[PDB]
RNA sequence: UUUUUUUUUUUUUUUUUUUUUUUUUUUU
RNA sequence: CUGCUCAGUACGAGAGGAA
RNA sequence: CUGUGGUAAUUCUAGAG
RNA sequence: ACAUCCAAGGAAGGCAGCAGGCGCGCAAAUUACCCACUCCCGACCCGG
RNA sequence: GCGGAUUUAGCUCAGUUGGGAGAGCGCCGGUCUCCAAAACCGGAGGUCCUGUGUUCGAUCCACAGAAUUCGCACCA
RNA sequence: UGGCUUGUGGCGGCCAAGCGUUCAUAGCGACGUCGCUUUUUGAUCCUUCG
RNA sequence: CGCCCGUCGCUACUACCGAUUGGAUGGUUUAGUGAGGCCCUCGGAUCGGCCCCGCCGGGGUCGGCCCACGGCCCUGGCGGAGCGCUGAGAAGACGGUCGAACUUGACUAUCUAGAGGAAGUAAAAGUCGUAACAA
């Protein structure tokens, strides 16, 4: 049964965690006694409507504020697939976390509230339906399902006109991003009631498409590049009684087996795999797509962090002394010059990088040079630029390992530009 | 031949006059230094302060005050190589060791009984010559 | 028998940093 | 005066936060 | 040792041959 | 005196025995293979 | 991960409410000297840590980075 | 104690040059001028040493 | 124009002294309290054997043609079912020595906080006087 990684994305409060939680529940992955206890705890803290969300949101600050802060990973299994599902935050402060999530994903569920004002807000200039869609594209997610959520809400009440309104807006925007919009399901659901999650909803007779589970089965599994050299960007590092220090991350390329000797770049520390675990099931090998924790003998937690990359010793992950990229500028309030230093979000990493030169401005649609060494770039421009990371950074050429070779540029907490790396000068 | 005990007792007591023997005899070594008699202690560079040489010799000596791990006490330390300052950054883990038998510092040095040999769990020789690390 | 011998201070505190240079057979 | 629902709501770019 | 049993849970343990 | 899981009712534990985690520090390993050797333990074998 | 401080002249610090900085050492330079000390001249010396927003204009505000610090959270 | 009066204390008030980045009064007001007040203090000797 | 002394002013580091009846730590503990097992006076949930009586079935003898029957000895079943006596035997319980642990203080050994007071040492030179070395 093929495995897939699913990221759940969308604007703050639109219903991401409630969807995932409620889906896991009616699919029977969550103990009724636990759902009962969560509900009681939720009511007693003034937050009844967070009972499904609190399956995913566990941190003290998440519960206090009623928001997701960082990623949560859950395994569930449909008729055709086994999914690792990744719950991502909508809050603008934590889009860096959502991005690491997208970097690990094969497909995305975009959760979009149909409630009056909630939709418009998410799709507004500085909204996260807009931003998350953009970032998901740049991190290389092609398969997308959209859950038009909260159909149950009184200000919505299962209205097909409201639904078709959000669908059309979403379609015009998504097509401008390069999505193949004709192929993607727009399912009207209620993460809270359950409508169209797993079974079909009587409240919405006018809807003929897949339910969300059906839409999942209609996805297609991605290429498994087992013959390219091992690369595992670390998403987090735990220190675990019995195991020791265990990096977690999704195997992008190559294969990893217990016994293997592995190196973590850019620090250059080397350890040896004691064990491998996916969703609490011990493994002996892990292949691309596997989202795993791997115990490492001889490595201290302080040696390694998120955004580090693990490969085998003979073909270690490339550390960029500098690198070259083709970029498009989504948004900027003035202009970008040589010297401009946004943070680069690539795979699980995020490191400020200085533009040391702008070799050429390109026509954004054709790719031809329109000017050698432009005096600056502005919103709407495309370019070939050189980048020097402020601290050691791992990147690969897009042509070689695309999952370590696509990136976003962010500055003053906004997404400014997008990029693919066309060349790397190794450290 | 029957007066053996006096000579026996006399020797041990007169022996107390030897200060190094005395040093072993009193639990002082354990408590006279931040180490506890230890040869090496891991530490943190609290500050880097330039100091002046003593007597006719005139020089600026590289000096680091270090917070020790288990001990948690202030330490006066000597930076050894030429441009180690370029390579010494505040709050990087540092291993320190002493100079020529415990007691007095090198005559040129003022109040430092300790030497800095590791940066970030890396020996000094490696940073110092180009071929090794950077 | 051969020798003293007075005189005595009326008036002289202090002196910044650093100082320096050394090594041998064998006869043509 | 306080709590429960009002409600993490409207209003906010957020911080927040009602009646 | 047969069978017949109860409990969230423990080296729980009935009653009957 | 520590301190593990609590269906709220309860139930356990003594790794100063091998492995293995932490801690501590200036300072000491691997979650392996096996009864073939040396013995020993149970009854007339050959178990452990 | 979150949140606060701090970053200004070679050194250490003061200012500020957007029109654009100011002092104590330094010290450094010269004269005299073997070289300093003393003495006597002479020195001016800063992308106000960085990007972007706002603005006619950003050292200052807003929003974002770095580096150092200090709280707090997370806990294979 | 009480009492005249209110300098002193306390409080409002007309005018608006100024603060308040644009603007005087949203929120404050120089000076200058009208006063209310009798829990401060002051001056006065009227009632109380028969 | 040689050496040389001490107070006084900076800057730093040690150690001495110290209002708080000062704080922290670990060992032996006086007393008051006392879980828990255990020996021991009891108790007595409960179980079986024989005691007495009546009734039947079966083996061996005696009085009966019988057969039922009665007596002895041994078992099976029912009533007075426990009503008479005995044995082992859980909860509990008298009084104990052992003695955890709680508290209240002691006491050592081991560090330690502090306004101030007082030396020194880095000690090169600022500032006062000539003590010692040549009666
Ligand atoms: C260890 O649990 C990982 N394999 C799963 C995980 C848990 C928490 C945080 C990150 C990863």
């Amino acid at each position: 049964k093929p495995h897939m990684n699913l990221v759940v994305i969308g604007h703050v409060d639109h219903g991401k965690s409630t969807l995932v939680g409620h889906l896991l529940y009616r699919l029977g992955y969550i103990e009724e006694k636990k759902l009962k206890e969560l509900e009681e705890q939720a009511k007693s803290r003034g937050k009844e409507s967070f009972k499904f969300a609190w399956i995913l949101d566990k941190m003290k600050e998440e519960r206090e504020r009623g928001i997701t802060i960082d990623l949560t990973f859950m395994k569930f299994e449909t008729k055709k697939y086994v999914f690792t599902i990744i719950d991502a935050p909508g809050h603008r402060d934590f889009v860096k976390n959502m991005i690491t999530g997208a970097s690990q994903a094969d497909a995305a569920i975009l959760v979009v509230s149909a409630r009056k004002g909630e939709f418009e807000a998410g799709m507004s200039t500085e909204g996260q339906t807009r931003e998350h869609l953009l970032l998901a594209r740049t991190m290389g997610i092609e398969q997308i399902i959209v859950a038009v959520n909260k159909m149950d809400a009184p200000d919505v009440n299962y209205d097909q006109k409201r639904y078709e309104f959000v669908v059309s807006v979403l379609k015009k925007f998504m097509k401008g991003l390069g999505y193949q919009v004709d192929k993607i399901p727009f399912i009207p659901v209620s993460a809270w009631k359950g409508d169209n999650l797993i079974e079909r909803s009587p409240n919405m007779p006018w809807y003929n498409g897949p339910t969300l589970v059906e839409a999942l089965d209609q996805l297609q599994p991605p290429a498994k590049p087992v013959d390219k050299p091992l690369r595992i960007p670390v998403q987090n590092v735990y220190s675990i009684p019995g195991a020791g220090t265990v990096p977690v991350g999704r195997v992008e390329t190559g294969v990893l087996r217990v016994g293997d000797k592995v190196v973590f770049m850019p620090p250059g520390v080397v350890g040896e795999v004691r064990s491998i675990e996916m969703h609490y099931q011990q493994l002996q090998q892990a292949e691309p797509g596997d989202n795993i924790g791997f115990a490492v003998r001889g490595v201290s937690k302080s040696d390694i962090k998120r955004g580090d990359v693990a490969g085998h010793l003979d073909k270690p992950p490339t550390v960029a002394e500098e690198f070259e990229a083709r970029i498009f500028v989504i948004w900027h309030p003035s202009a970008i010059t040589v010297g401009y230093t946004p943070v680069i979000h690539v795979h699980t990493a995020s490191v400020s990088s200085r533009i040391i030169e702008i070799k050429a401005k390109l026509d954004p649609k054709t790719g031809q040079v329109v000017e050698q060494n432009p005096q600056f770039l502005k919103a709407g421009d495309a370019a070939i630029v050189r980048f020097k990371p402020v601290k050691p950074l791992v990147v690969e050429k897009f042509s070689e390992i695309p999952q370590l070779g696509r990136f976003a540029m962010r500055d003053m907490n906004r997404t400014v530009g997008i990029g693919i790396v066309t060349d790397v000068k190794p450290a | 031949l029957r007066t053996a005990r006096k000579l026996r007792s006399h020797r041990r007591d007169q022996k107390w006059h030897d200060k190094q023997y005395k040093k072993a005899h009193l639990g002082t070594a354990l408590k006279a230094n931040p180490f506890g008699g230890a040869s090496h202690a891991k530490g943190i560079v609290l500050e880097k302060v330039g100091v002046e040489a003593k007597q006719p010799n005139s020089a600026i000596r590289k000096c680091v005050r270090v917070q020790l791990i288990k001990n948690g006490k202030k330490i006066t330390a000597f930076v050894p190589n030429d441009g180690c300052l370029n390579f010494i950054e505040e709050n990087d883990e540092v291993l320190v060791a002493g100079f020529g038998r415990k007691g007095h510092a090198v005559g040129d040095i003022p109040g430092v009984r300790f030497k800095v040999v590791k940066v970030a769990n890396v020996s000094l020789l490696a940073l110092y010559k180009g071929k090794k690390e950077r």
